[PDB]
């Protein structure tokens, strides 16, 4: 069996393991956290996709920025991102985290959590419905499914 | 009595999907092996089912097509593959397919 | 010998899992990241030790019931347990089993 | 439904069943189809060691009966 | 004393003498967004959604407080059918808040299961929101002059079906908490507040009634049609967290009692004030009448002018007295809008209620105050 | 009217005292709680099978913004900027000029979907039903730029969802 | 053949621990009106495998430990002792037939406390050390009642041999003569394993000591913790729910014994979904002011009861 075939399969196995065990750390800052709690509620039950309800920052694989990010809070958000073991992904939930939202022009609001941390998925809405957030998480799984770390390593 | 009829409903789910192979296909794609009433099929291959004995929210479902717009969707099904005409019915915004 | 093998196997497996748990992820090459004594806690540990020493004297009770001096054996068995109860009663009434400062 | 929890419990049940079944079967394999001899006290060990000398082959589980007496 | 800067949208700087708490210093502003300053740049209609996002568990109650304040300055009166919908969705919104308050309070201290049961009921009340306004949480439905749209046909039947089964849901919550000794140990005699201290520290809502103070703005200073519905006001006797918990559970029961009457007494008629200089005209008549089109154009570009004056309007929101000090200069944009969040005064008293308790009790006290930092920080 | 929640006097007769002693020693009320969780184990869970089943919505649902046309294909928007003036988040930027045939039309119609609060005030303020909030709520992107819509994107959404937008408006315009 | 026996015990223990995580997430799910893992494999059967692979290929934090020698010792000790408490268990035949098997299990269980205390040092954080101390105080306190309760039960058995508890219950379960001790033994097992409502380590808003670990080393503590839950519930069934042992059909014992241990293991999940969490001082006052007075009184009653009924069990 060629090396390009073994590495192709190993990518699927590790990609499958990582997207099937996405443990999120939720930064519940504002109203968008209430819709995040409704994704864990029986109606949608994020836990059945392998997404544990609450995970500690040192066990989490994805950070969900759910709510307005103010200047006072931005340093503590970066401090939690830097302490997250890799691979680490970031999901921006709602307009406030996306690009400032209703409070875009406020003196105390970070106009988008994507100028403090890198973002992998943007979920639009004020708030996004519990189903629209679940679409983002499932969209992050497909993004992780397309990763080719081992294949790219084998061609260096 | 009802105990024996429960095990018979489980068996006829295998026959209602078209044999063991069809039964396993919907178990690994949709994680669900209920049998519903085929309400229609769209031009892309999605099949729409209903069962009004299921509680609200589970009485309408879509088994996505295995290929849409040239993309292999056997495992990669996405909620956005439902066309607008069936979007309204599948979300209970109307009663008419 | 059987027991020694079992102990060696369990801890050998535990050690191997730990070493390959600190280095298997290092097969991946991730970017370099850069960057008051409380007297109440002590009292609990000491009380446990003393109560754990009086348990040591109670462990041979199942063998003690086999004697022909049951009157003497039963008297001293209840003596040790009762004094163990007096030890608890003393700390209880002296506010020793409390956590409010 | 609730009975969809059984597949996980059955796997966990099978896993907890192997240690008991495996130990019982290995003992009979290693002791000629009998239970492994239990020697908690010196008297039991003394008889077991004697069986080792009486059996011919250096095996305590090989029992010799009336056919071994003249 | 050991100091713990717990940090994160709540930062508590506590000094502990072992297990006990000596000083508690809440640090807020982690969700300060300048809502009060932004409103000064928005017309009175554009500012309405800002009130959904203050206490984002009691959205339509906040909308009602701002609608009453503006209507008072406008000197207009919403029609009777709008006031029955506002009371109806005022009490549906109290159920949404109390489910969140009681169950997150229970979730924080270990009881995780009641959270899921009662959030299937919240997911069904969010459908009422989405059916009258198209939004699950931030409806923007209650507006000065009435409400935005009439109830869709078939809605009140579903609310009846929901209200029919809800009393059993509360009874299951109480089978888990009320008589549970572990739950009584975590709340009984925790955070005792004397009646005189509660008044001086600016408390309101259950924080007052849990200490025996007989006060509820729905019965003392009624608004909308709250004087046309019969209900009882729970009153505690010990001032502890357990009494406040019982008060919140009993209010959920009295809300089903008010909801049962709003459905039966719902009247017919228009749902927004029949005064096209305040409320927009109907779309059908906006496309056929010159006056209706002019007013539609002006109401949505400039807004309506509010006569000069200042008012402090308060309502009995689920978390307590929620009010707005609204100052009008005579233009279409408010000059000043101070928002009085009930949780702002409650949180300021956390240092007092927590005096002499263990660290694990500060979690129970915060839950009993029912603090949402959208309204504290504003 | 008011009522007391916790103002009962526990009876101190021997039978009642022994009832509470049995409750304390035999954990009766704790087992009563285990009964409630046991019952839920045997109920049907409320979970739906997303994405194969979707949560129920109504015609009024405020989702992705979209620009509509007349049955002839002509755009409904005539560049009146009422949506721009009402938008509480200032998410709409409009420019307009006389078209080649002399019609009043926009040469720019951008909605920053990251400033928008999905309030629906735009579809209320439009006098020609041009800008609407459609029923799609699944359009999360992988980058911030993909949520800055322009006129081309918004027109495409209208052509995409016109089959469902028209039926939702038909079922709700009588409440408006 | 003995080495095969050891692996026939170790591997299924870990596999059972892997699928106890799936069972816990689904039994909790249905008690909360939802499903739990049902997407990753049929009925979530591959969920434990995905979580296991994902954890062991994630970067470990490994912060600046105070020692770095207690950081490796702690997980090794935790998982080594958890596997070592199974070798004397009769199911129905022990891997190692110890004469003092009951006392051996008490001794090893007491050594497991060092795993908490060594990881608290390695954390290098004062607050992480405070949490470890509270966990040690809770653990040592509640093994005072385990020892005395266990001693009381053995006075009806006659020795420390685990396989003698099978004979002692050949006519009747020990749950009947000693249900008061059974109630206090079950709760002590919950408190020993830091299980709800006694889980202060995982009890956020108050305190975990094993927080600097992640990915792999975290999974080693987790496997050890979940291996003791099964072991404690296996011990409970042997001690209070004895199964009849037919020497010609030993698999009948294992099937019945396995079912009892699963039901007790699921009761641990049943309890976690039903109750709120104790405060630290409240679970100390439960042991020192409620359980210990009763455990001492029942110990006296059980030394004297066999003597006054002429029911002293055989020494051998
Ligand atoms: C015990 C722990 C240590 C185990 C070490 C590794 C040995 C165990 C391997 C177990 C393999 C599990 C993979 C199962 C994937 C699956 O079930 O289907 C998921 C998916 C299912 O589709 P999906 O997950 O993309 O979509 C899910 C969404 N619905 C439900 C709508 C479908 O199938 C795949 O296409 C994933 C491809 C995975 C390919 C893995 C090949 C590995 C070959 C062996 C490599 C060498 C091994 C060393
Ligand atoms: C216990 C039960 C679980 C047992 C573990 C089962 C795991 C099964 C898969 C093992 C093999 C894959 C693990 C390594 C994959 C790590 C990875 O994704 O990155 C690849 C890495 C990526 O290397 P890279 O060169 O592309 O990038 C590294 C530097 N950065 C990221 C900054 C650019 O390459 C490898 O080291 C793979 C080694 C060969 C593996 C065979
Ligand atoms: C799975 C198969 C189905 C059966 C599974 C077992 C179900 C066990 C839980 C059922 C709960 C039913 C609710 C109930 O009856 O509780 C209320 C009842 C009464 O609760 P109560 O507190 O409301 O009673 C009021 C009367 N006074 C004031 C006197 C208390 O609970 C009980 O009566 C149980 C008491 C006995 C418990 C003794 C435990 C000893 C340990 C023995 C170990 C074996
Ligand atoms: C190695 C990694 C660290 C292991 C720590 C755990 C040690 C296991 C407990 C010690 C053995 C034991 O108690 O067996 C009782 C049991 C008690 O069983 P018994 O009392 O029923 O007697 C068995 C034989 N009959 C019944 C016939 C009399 O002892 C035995 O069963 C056999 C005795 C063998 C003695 C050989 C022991 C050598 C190893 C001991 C030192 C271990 C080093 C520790 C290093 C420091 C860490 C603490
Ligand atoms: C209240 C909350 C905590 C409660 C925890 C309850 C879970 C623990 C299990 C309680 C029920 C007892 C186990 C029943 C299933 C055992 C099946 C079995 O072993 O065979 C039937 C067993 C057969 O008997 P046996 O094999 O268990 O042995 C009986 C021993 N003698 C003969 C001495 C009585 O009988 C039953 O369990 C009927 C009940
Ligand atoms: C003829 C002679 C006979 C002699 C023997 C006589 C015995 C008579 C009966 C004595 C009473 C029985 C003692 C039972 C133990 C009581 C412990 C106690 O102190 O309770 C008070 C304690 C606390 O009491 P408290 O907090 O309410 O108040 C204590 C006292 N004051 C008021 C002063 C503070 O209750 C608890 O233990 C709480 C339990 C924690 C939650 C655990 C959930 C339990 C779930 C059910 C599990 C069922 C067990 C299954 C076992 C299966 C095993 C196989
Ligand atoms: C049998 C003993 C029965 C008596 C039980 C005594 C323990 C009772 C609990 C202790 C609390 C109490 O009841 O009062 C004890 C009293 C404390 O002093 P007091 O003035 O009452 O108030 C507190 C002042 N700081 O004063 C005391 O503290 C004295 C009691 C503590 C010392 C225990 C001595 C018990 C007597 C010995 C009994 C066992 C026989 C030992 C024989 C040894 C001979 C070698
Ligand atoms: C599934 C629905 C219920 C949910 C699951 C419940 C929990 C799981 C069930 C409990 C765990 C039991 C798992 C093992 C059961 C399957 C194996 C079995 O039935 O027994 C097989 C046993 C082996 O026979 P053997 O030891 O080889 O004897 C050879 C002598 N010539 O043959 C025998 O002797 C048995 C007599
Ligand atoms: C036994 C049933 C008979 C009985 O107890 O007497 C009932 C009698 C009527 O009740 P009542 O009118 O309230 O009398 C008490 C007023 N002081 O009440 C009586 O007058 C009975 C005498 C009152 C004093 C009884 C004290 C009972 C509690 C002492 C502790 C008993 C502990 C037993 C062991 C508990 C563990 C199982
Ligand atoms: C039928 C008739 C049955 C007999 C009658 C019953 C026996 C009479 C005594 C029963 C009452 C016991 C004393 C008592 O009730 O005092 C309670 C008191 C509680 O104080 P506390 O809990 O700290 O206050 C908290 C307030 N928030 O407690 C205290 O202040 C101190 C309590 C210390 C108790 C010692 C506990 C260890 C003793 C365990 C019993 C073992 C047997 C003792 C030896 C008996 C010899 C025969
Ligand atoms: C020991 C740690 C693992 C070493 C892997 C290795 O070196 O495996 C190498 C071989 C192929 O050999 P190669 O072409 O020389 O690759 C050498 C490495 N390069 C290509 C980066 C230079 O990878 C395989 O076939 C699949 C490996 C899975
Ligand atoms: S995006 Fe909307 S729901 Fe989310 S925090 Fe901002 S205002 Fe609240
Ligand atoms: S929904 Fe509201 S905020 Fe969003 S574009 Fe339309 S008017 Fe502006
Ligand atoms: S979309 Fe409607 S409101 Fe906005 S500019 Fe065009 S016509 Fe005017």
């Amino acid at each position: 069996s060629r090396g390009e075939y073994v590495v192709a399969k190993l990518d699927d196995l590790i990609n499958w393991a990582r997207r099937s065990s996405l443990w999120p750390m939720t930064f519940g800052l504002a109203c968008c956290a209430v819709e995040m709690m409704h994704m864990a509620a029986p109606r949608y039950d994020m836990d059945r996709f392998g997404v544990v309800f609450r995970a500690s920052p040192r066990q989490s694989d994805v950070m969900i920025v759910a709510g307005t990010l103010t200047n006072k809070m931005a340093p503590a958000l970066r401090k939690v991102y830097d302490q997250m073991p890799e691979p680490r992904y970031v999901v921006s939930m709602g307009s406030c985290a996306n690009g400032g939202g209703y409070y875009h022009y406020s003196y105390s609001v970070v106009r988008g959590c994507d100028r403090i941390v890198p973002v992998d998925i943007y979920v639009p809405g004020c708030p996004p419905t519990a189903e629209a957030l679940l679409y983002g998480i499932l969209q992050l799984q497909k993004k992780i499914k397309r990763e080719k770390r081992l294949r790219i390593w084998y061609r260096r | 009595m009802e105990l024996l009829q429960v095990l018979k409903r489980g068996l006829q789910q295998v026959s209602g999907h078209g044999g063991l192979r069809g039964y396993l296909r919907v178990l690994f794609r949709a994680n669900d092996v209920r049998v519903g009433t085929l309400v229609g099929e769209d031009k892309y291959g999605n099949k729409y089912y209903e069962d009004n004995k299921q509680f609200f929210g589970r009485h309408r479902w879509v088994i996505y097509t295995t290929e849409m717009n040239g993309k292999n969707t056997f495992w990669d099904v996405d909620g956005s593959m439902v066309p607008p005409e069936w979007h309204r019915w599948l979300h209970c915004m109307t009663d008419d397919p | 010998m059987n027991l020694m093998l079992a102990l060696l196997t369990n801890f050998t497996l535990a050690t191997l899992l730990v070493i390959i748990a600190f280095w298997l992820p290092q097969l991946n090459v991730y970017s370099e990241k850069t960057s008051p004594f409380s007297m109440k806690f002590f009292l609990v540990a000491i009380t446990f030790l003393l109560f754990d020493l009086e348990i040591a004297l109670l462990l041979p009770l199942p063998w003690a019931s086999q004697t022909a001096n049951l009157n003497t054996m039963l008297t001293m068995a209840l003596f040790l347990i009762i004094l163990l109860a007096v030890s608890l009663a003393y700390e209880w009434t002296q506010k020793g089993l409390e956590w409010t400062e | 439904m609730w009975f969809e929890v059984l597949p996980g419990i059955a796997v966990m049940g099978v896993c907890l069943f192997i240690p008991g079944m495996a130990t019982a079967r290995i003992h009979r394999f290693s002791n000629g189809g009998k239970e492994k001899r239990v020697a908690h006290y010196p008297y039991q060990w003394y008889l077991m060691e004697r069986d080792r000398r009486v059996s011919g082959v250096n095996r305590s589980y090989v029992s010799k009966g009336l056919e071994n007496i003249d | 004393n050991l100091t713990l800067n717990f940090g994160p949208v709540l930062r508590l700087v506590m000094e502990l003498s072992g297990e006990m708490v000596r000083k508690c210093d809440p640090h807020i502003g982690l969700l300060h967004r300048g809502t009060e300053k932004l409103i000064e740049y928005k017309t009175y209609l554009q500012a309405l959604p800002y009130f959904d996002r203050l206490d984002y568990v009691s959205m339509m109650c906040n909308e009602q407080a701002y609608s009453l304040a503006v209507e008072k300055l406008l000197n207009i009166r919403p029609p009777p059918r709008a006031q029955w919908i506002r009371v109806l969705f005022g009490e549906i919104t109290r159920l949404l808040n109390h489910i969140m308050a009681v169950t997150t309070h229970a979730l924080d201290i270990g009881a995780m299961t009641p959270f899921f049961w009662m959030f299937e009921e919240r997911e069904k009340m969010f459908e009422f929101y989405e059916r009258v306004s198209g939004a699950r949480m931030h409806a923007a439905y209650v507006r000065p002059g009435g409400v935005h749209q009439d109830l869709p046909l078939g809605l009140m039947d579903d609310i009846y079906e929901f209200s029919k089964n809800f009393s059993l849901r509360i009874d299951e919550l109480e089978e888990m908490l009320t008589n549970n000794r572990i739950w009584r140990n975590r709340t009984v005699d925790i955070g005792i507040v004397t009646a005189e201290d509660a008044l001086n520290y600016g408390f309101s809502g259950v924080m007052l009634r849990g200490s025996g103070i007989q006060w509820d703005l729905r019965k003392t200073q009624p608004y909308d049609v709250y004087d046309q519905v019969e209900f009882d006001v729970p009153i505690g006797s010990r001032g502890d967290c357990y009494d406040r918990y019982l008060c919140r559970v009993e209010e959920m029961r009295q809300s089903i009692r008010i909801i049962s009457q709003c459905l039966n007494k719902m009247p017919p008629g228009e749902i927004k004030v029949d005064d096209a200089k305040v409320s927009p005209p109907k779309r059908a008549e906006m496309k056929t009448s010159m006056e209706s089109l002019i007013h539609h154009f002006k109401l949505y570009t400039e807004g309506y002018q509010v006569p000069p004056g200042a008012t402090y309007t308060a309502i009995e929101a689920p978390k307590g007295e929620f009010g707005v000090y609204l100052v009008s200069d005579g233009s279409s944009r408010p000059y000043r809008c101070k928002i009085k969040a009930p949780g702002f005064a409650h949180l300021a008293g956390l240092d007092k209620m927590s005096k002499g308790h263990m660290l694990a009790d500060v979690v129970a006290i915060i839950g009993t105050q029912d603090i949402v930092f959208g309204e504290v920080d504003r | 009217t008011y009522k007391y929640v916790n103002l009962r006097e526990p009876s101190m007769d021997m039978k009642s005292v022994t009832d509470r002693a049995a409750q304390t020693l035999l954990w009766t009320e704790l087992i009563r709680g285990l009964g409630m969780t046991l019952s839920y184990l045997f109920r049907e869970p409320a979970t739906i099978n997303y994405p194969f089943e979707k949560g129920p919505l109504s015609p009024r649902f405020r989702g992705e913004h979209a620009l509509r046309r007349y049955p002839s294909g002509e755009e409904r928007c005539i560049a009146c900027k009422l949506c721009e003036a009402v938008c509480p988040a200032q998410a709409i930027t409009i420019e307009a000029e006389p078209r080649a045939d002399g019609s009043r039309r926009t040469t720019r119609y951008d909605i920053d979907m990251t400033k928008c609060i999905y309030c629906g005030f735009c579809q209320e303020a439009c006098p020609v039903d041009a800008i609407v909030e459609g029923p799609n709520f699944e359009f999360s992107t992988e980058t911030h730029e993909e949520l800055l819509y322009n006129k081309e994107k918004l027109l495409n959404n209208g052509d995409k969802w016109e089959a469902e937008i028209a039926a939702n408006i038909q079922a709700d315009y009588l409440y408006r | 053949m003995f080495m095969i026996n050891i692996l026939m015990l170790i591997i299924p223990i870990l596999l059972a621990v892997a699928f106890l995580t799936l069972v816990e997430r689904k039994v909790l799910g249905y008690m909360q009106l939802r499903k739990g893992p049902n997407v990753v494999g049929p009925y979530g059967l591959l969920q434990p495998i995905a979580d296991a692979i994902k954890l062991f290929i994630k970067e470990p934090l490994r912060p600046a430990t105070s020692s770095a020698s207690m950081f490796i010792l702690a997980p090794i000790m935790a998982l080594g002792l958890a596997l070592t408490m199974w070798i004397p268990l009769p199911m129905p035949y022990p891997l190692i037939n110890m004469n003092l098997g009951v006392l051996f299990m008490l001794a090893m269980s007491s050594l497991a406390v060092y795993s908490i205390l060594w990881s608290g040092w390695a954390s290098n954080s004062k607050y992480a050390l405070i949490g470890a101390l509270r966990a040690v105080a809770q653990t040592i306190s509640y093994e005072v009642t385990l020892a005395i309760i266990l001693l009381s039960v053995l006075l009806m058995s006659g020795s420390f041999t685990l396989s003698t508890l099978i004979t002692t219950q050949e006519q009747m379960w020990l749950i009947l003569p000693a249900w008061p001790l059974a109630m206090m033994w079950f709760i002590s097992t919950l408190a020993e394993t830091n299980r709800a409502p006694f889980d202060l380590t995982e009890g956020e808003s108050e305190l975990g000591f094993n927080v600097e670990y992640a990915a792999g080393p975290f999974a080693l503590f987790f496997m050890a913790e979940y291996a003791n839950i099964i072991m404690m519930n296996i011990f409970t069934a042997i001690l209070f729910l004895g199964t009849s042992h037919n020497p010609h059909m030993p698999e009948l014992y294992t099937i019945n014994f396995t079912i009892k241990s699963l039901l007790l293991t699921m009761s641990f999940l049943w309890i976690r979904a039903s109750y709120p969490r104790f405060r630290y001082d409240q679970l100390m006052h439960l042991l020192w002011k409620n359980f210990l007075p009763l455990t001492l009184a029942l110990c006296m009653w059980h030394v004297s009861l066999p003597i006054l009924t002429s029911g002293i069990p055989p020494q051998t």
